[PDB]
C-alpha cells in the first residue's frame, strides 16, 4: 500500500494522482472489474522509483581497468566512456547521454553495453525496436483496454528500480 | 482429506502457510455458498501442483541414443546434437541456460522429436501451443482458472517435466512474457496471476520449434538455440513410410496388413509421383486415401480384399502430379541439360539453341524463356565467352560471329533466374556451332566468368538429386563445390560419374 512510497520521493501531481486513484479504489467494492483495474493502475504507480538513482562510481581508473579486461580493442567506446565519466565527475551529477554503435555484424556493439554498465555500475536493460511496427510496445497501452499493459520502459523502471539505468536500444 | 493430499509430498513453509490461512478462512465462512467453492477450488489448486515429486533424469547416453533411434528413422545429425546437448548437460549438472529451437520446413518430425526427447529424459511430456495467458487471471470469479503451465504441472504431477513451446513464430504482450519466462535468473519466481504463491521452473525442460526464424524478438534466438531438422529425400521417405506412417494409418482406418497391403513399389511410385515436398505431410493423406478407397472396396463388396499395384493407384489417387522428368532422351548439337534448384526439390531443364536466319554485320543471340535480368546477363557473358573461345580452338569456324541464334529454356511459362547454366549455356552453343551433340547422360551447372573461370553455385543436393533421379551418369560441378557434393549421403552419389572443374577448357574436354 502507501508503505511502497515512504522510501520513494514522490513528485506532487502523481502524489494526487495515487491520493484520487486510492479514493476510487475505497469507493468501489471488491470483486469487481473497476476495483481491478484500479488496483493493477496503483500497484504500478507504486512500483517505479520516483527519486532514487543508482551509487554511480565515478572512479575512473577501477573503470578503465573494468572496460579493459572484458573487451579487446574498441578504443573509441572506451574513450568515449572515459570522457563521459570524467563530464561526470565535474558535473557532480549523475547525468545521461546518447550514444549509437554502428559496425559489421559480431564485433562487441552489444557486449561492449554490458560491460559499460558493469564499469559505472549502473543497471542494464535490453530490447530490440527490430520488428516493432506499433508505439504501444513502448509507450503503452491505455487504462480502458481489457487488456492493459504500460509498456516497456515503464517495466525497465520498475525491474530496475533506478532512474539511470543504461537501457540498451538493440538493432 | 486435502492433508493427505499432500501429506507424503515435500511441502514447502510458505505453502503450507497458505493451505492452512485458507483452510481457517473456509472454516470462517459458509458451506454450499458463493464465498465458499471459489476458495474451496482456490484450496485445492494450492494442494493439487507437486512440490517435492521429480522424475529420475535419463543422464545415460546409450540408453538416449537407443530411445531416439527406435522412432524417427533417418534425422542423424539432429540425432547427434540432442546426444550432444544431453552430453553437455550432464557434464554441466544442469540443464537450463540457452533453449533449444528446431527450424525447418512443415511436416518433417520437429513435435515428434522433442515427445521422443521427453522420452529420453524420462521427463513427462507436456505441449502447448502460442500460435497473459501463460500467466493465468485472478480470482475474481472472472477467471477461475490458473494458466497452461500451472495445469502442465498438475497434470504431469512431476516438478521437473519437458514443456513443449510448439510453433514459437506464430505468437503474437506475449514475447516478453516469454521472454521472461525462459530467463534463468527469473524462472525460480514464477508468480502466476491466480497462484499468489510463486514456484520454481528451474528444473522444466524447454523446447520450441518454429519454420522460419523471421519472428519479432531478435533477443529470444540470442537466448535460443537454432537447430535445423532438413528434408527427406525419396528413400527416407520411403522408409518413413513403410516403418511409421502406414501403420498409423491402417490403425486409423481400422485395416490390419492382411485386408489392404501397400507394397514398396506402390509407395516408391507414390513419392515419386505425387509427393515432392521435404517433408511428409502429403505423402500422409495420401497413404489415408489409399487406406478409405481401400475400407470402402471391402466394406460395400467389391472386394474381400484389396491389393495395391502400380497399374491402379491412379484409381486411388486420381492423376499423377510429376511426369517422365526428361524432355529429351538423346540430345540433338544444340541442347544441353542444365539442373535447377527449387525449394521443393531440384529440376532438370534443358538449355535449346536454334539459327534464326539461313546462313550459318555480326550475329546476335535472341534469349527466350522468361529469364531474369541475372539469367539474360549469364547468356551474354556466355556468348561472349563462346566466341572467343571457338576462335582460339577453332579460328575457321564464322560460326557465332555471323550466324543470329535463338537460345530458349523450355516449358517458357516457367519464370527462371541465377547465374548458373552459364557453362551449360555456353556448351549450347557450341554444340550448336561444331555440329555435335554433347555426352547423352552429361548434366553440368556452374557460373562461368568472362574469361571462363568456373565459380560456385548453390544447391548441389538438390541438383544432384534432380540428375541422379533423371538419369544422369556423368554430371560436372565447379571445383569449390567438392565439399558441398561430399556432404551427400553415400546412396545419393553412389553412381555417378564426378568431375569437378575450375575453367571451362575441362567441361569442353568433358562433353566432347
Ligand atoms: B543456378 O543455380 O543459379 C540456377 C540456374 C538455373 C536457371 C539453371 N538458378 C535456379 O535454379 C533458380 C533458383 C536460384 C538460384 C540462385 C539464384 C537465384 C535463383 N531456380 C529456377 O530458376 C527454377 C527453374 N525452374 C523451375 C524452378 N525453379
Ligand atoms: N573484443 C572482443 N572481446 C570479446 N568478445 C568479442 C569482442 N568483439 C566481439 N566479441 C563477441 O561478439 C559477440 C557480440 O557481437 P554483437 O556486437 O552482438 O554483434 P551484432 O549485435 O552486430 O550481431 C559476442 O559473442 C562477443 O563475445
Ligand atoms: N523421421 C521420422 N520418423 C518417423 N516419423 C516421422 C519422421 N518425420 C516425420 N514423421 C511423422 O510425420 C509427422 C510430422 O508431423 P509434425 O512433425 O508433428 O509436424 P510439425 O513438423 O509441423 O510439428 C508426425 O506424425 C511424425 O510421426
Amino acid at each position: 500500500f502507501r508503505e511502497r512510497l515512504k522510501e520513494l520521493v514522490v513528485p506532487k501531481h502523481v502524489m494526487d494522482v495515487v491520493d484520487e486513484e486510492l479514493s476510487k479504489l475505497g469507493l468501489l467494492d471488491n470483486h469487481s472489474s473497476e476495483f481491478n483495474v484500479t488496483r493493477n493502475y496503483l500497484d504500478w504507480l507504486t512500483s517505479i522509483p520516483w527519486g532514487k538513482y543508482s551509487n554511480e562510481n565515478l572512479d575512473l581508473a577501477r573503470a578503465q581497468a573494468v572496460l579493459e579486461e572484458d573487451h579487446y580493442g574498441m578504443e573509441d567506446v572506451k574513450k568515449r566512456i572515459l570522457e563521459f565519466i570524467a563530464v561526470s565527475q565535474l558535473r557532480g551529477s549523475t547525468q545521461g547521454k546518447i550514444l549509437c554503435f554502428y559496425g559489421p555484424p559480431g564485433v562487441g556493439k552489444t557486449s561492449i553495453a554490458r560491460s559499460i554498465a558493469r564499469a559505472l555500475n549502473r543497471e542494464y536493460f535490453r530490447f530490440s525496436v527490430g520488428g516493432m511496427t506499433d508505439v504501444a510496445e513502448i509507450k503503452g497501452h491505455r487504462r480502458t483496454y481489457v487488456g492493459a499493459m504500460p509498456g516497456k520502459i515503464i517495466q525497465c523502471l520498475k525491474k530496475t528500480k533506478t532512474e539511470n539505468p543504461l537501457i540498451l536500444i538493440d538493432e | 482429506k486435502f492433508r493427505e493430499r499432500l501429506k507424503e509430498l515435500v511441502v514447502p513453509k510458505h505453502v503450507m502457510d497458505v493451505v492452512d490461512e485458507e483452510l481457517s478462512k473456509l472454516g470462517l465462512l459458509d458451506n454450499h455458498s458463493s464465498e465458499f467453492n471459489v476458495t474451496r477450488n482456490y484450496l485445492d489448486w494450492l494442494t493439487s501442483i507437486p512440490w517435492g515429486k521429480y522424475s529420475n533424469e535419463n543422464l545415460d547416453l546409450a540408453r538416449a541414443q537407443a530411445v531416439l533411434e527406435e522412432d524417427h528413422y533417418g534425422m542423424e545429425d539432429v540425432k547427434k546434437r540432442i546426444l550432444e546437448f544431453i552430453a553437455v548437460s550432464q557434464l554441466r549438472g544442469s540443464t537450463q541456460g540457452k533453449i533449444l529451437c528446431f527450424y525447418g520446413p512443415p511436416g518433417v518430425g520437429k513435435t515428434s522429436i522433442a515427445r521422443s526427447i521427453a522420452r529420453a529424459l524420462n521427463r513427462e511430456y507436456f505441449r502447448f501451443s502460442v500460435g497473459a495467458e501463460i500467466k493465468g487471471h485472478r480470482r475474481t470469479y472472472v477467471g477461475a482458472m490458473p494458466g497452461k503451465i500451472i495445469q502442465c504441472l498438475k497434470k504431469t504431477k512431476t516438478e521437473n517435466p519437458l514443456i513443449l513451446i510448439d510453433e514459437v513464430d506464430k505468437i503474437g504482450d506475449p514475447s516478453s512474457a516469454l521472454l521472461e519466462l525462459l530467463d534463468p535468473e527469473q524462472n525460480a519466481n514464477f508468480l502466476d496471476h491466480y497462484l499468489d504463491v510463486p514456484v520454481d521452473l528451474s528444473k522444466v525442460l524447454f523446447i520450441c520449434t518454429a519454420n522460419v526464424t523471421d519472428t519479432i524478438p531478435e533477443p529470444l534466438r540470442d537466448r535460443m538455440e537454432m537447430i535445423n531438422v532438413s528434408g527427406y529425400v525419396a528413400q527416407e521417405k520411403l522408409a518413413i513410410a513403410e516403418r511409421y506412417l502406414v501403420p498409423q494409418a491402417r490403425a486409423l482406418c481400422g485395416l490390419d496388413e492382411s485386408k489392404a497391403k501397400l507394397s514398396s513399389d506402390v509407395l516408391t511410385l507414390l513419392i515419386k509421383q505425387y509427393c515432392r515436398e521435404s517433408g511428409v505431410r502429403n505423402l500422409q493423406k495420401q497413404v489415408e486415401k489409399v487406406l478409405r478407397k481401400s475400407a470402402y472396396k471391402i466394406v460395400s463388396g467389391e472386394a474381400e480384399s484389396v491389393e495395391v499395384t502400380p497399374e491402379n493407384l491412379q484409381d486411388f489417387v486420381g492423376k499423377p502430379v510429376f511426369t517422365v522428368e526428361r524432355m529429351y532422351d538423346v540430345t540433338p548439337p544444340g541442347v544441353v541439360m542444365g539442373l535447377a534448384w527449387t525449394a521443393m526439390g531440384g529440376s532438370t531443364l534443358f538449355v535449346e539453341t536454334s539459327l534464326r536466319r539461313p546462313q550459318d554485320k555480326d550475329g546476335s543471340l535472341e534469349v527466350t524463356g522468361q529469364l531474369g535480368e541475372v539469367m539474360k546477363e549469364s547468356a551474354r557473358i556466355a556468348y561472349t565467352f563462346a566466341r572467343a573461345f571457338l576462335m582460339q580452338h577453332a579460328p575457321a569456324n564464322d560460326y557465332l560471329v555471323t550466324s543470329h541464334i535463338h537460345l530458349h529454356v523450355p516449358e517458357g511459362a516457367t519464370p527462371k533466374d541465377g547465374p548458373s547454366a552459364g557453362c551449360t549455356i555456353v556448351t549450347a552453343l557450341l554444340s550448336l556451332a561444331m555440329g555435335r551433340p554433347v555426352r547423352q547422360n552429361l548434366a553440368m551447372t556452374g557460373e562461368v566468368s568472362l574469361t571462363g573461370k568456373i565459380l560456385p553455385v548453390g544447391g548441389i543436393k538438390e541438383k544432384t538429386i534432380a540428375a541422379k533421379r533423371a538419369g544422369v551418369t556423368c554430371i560436372v560441378l565447379p571445383a569449390e563445390n567438392k565439399k558441398d557434393f561430399y556432404d551427400l549421403a553415400a546412396f545419393i552419389t553412389e553412381g555417378l560419374e564426378v568431375h569437378f572443374v575450375e575453367h571451362y577448357r575441362e567441361i569442353f574436354d568433358i562433353a566432347f
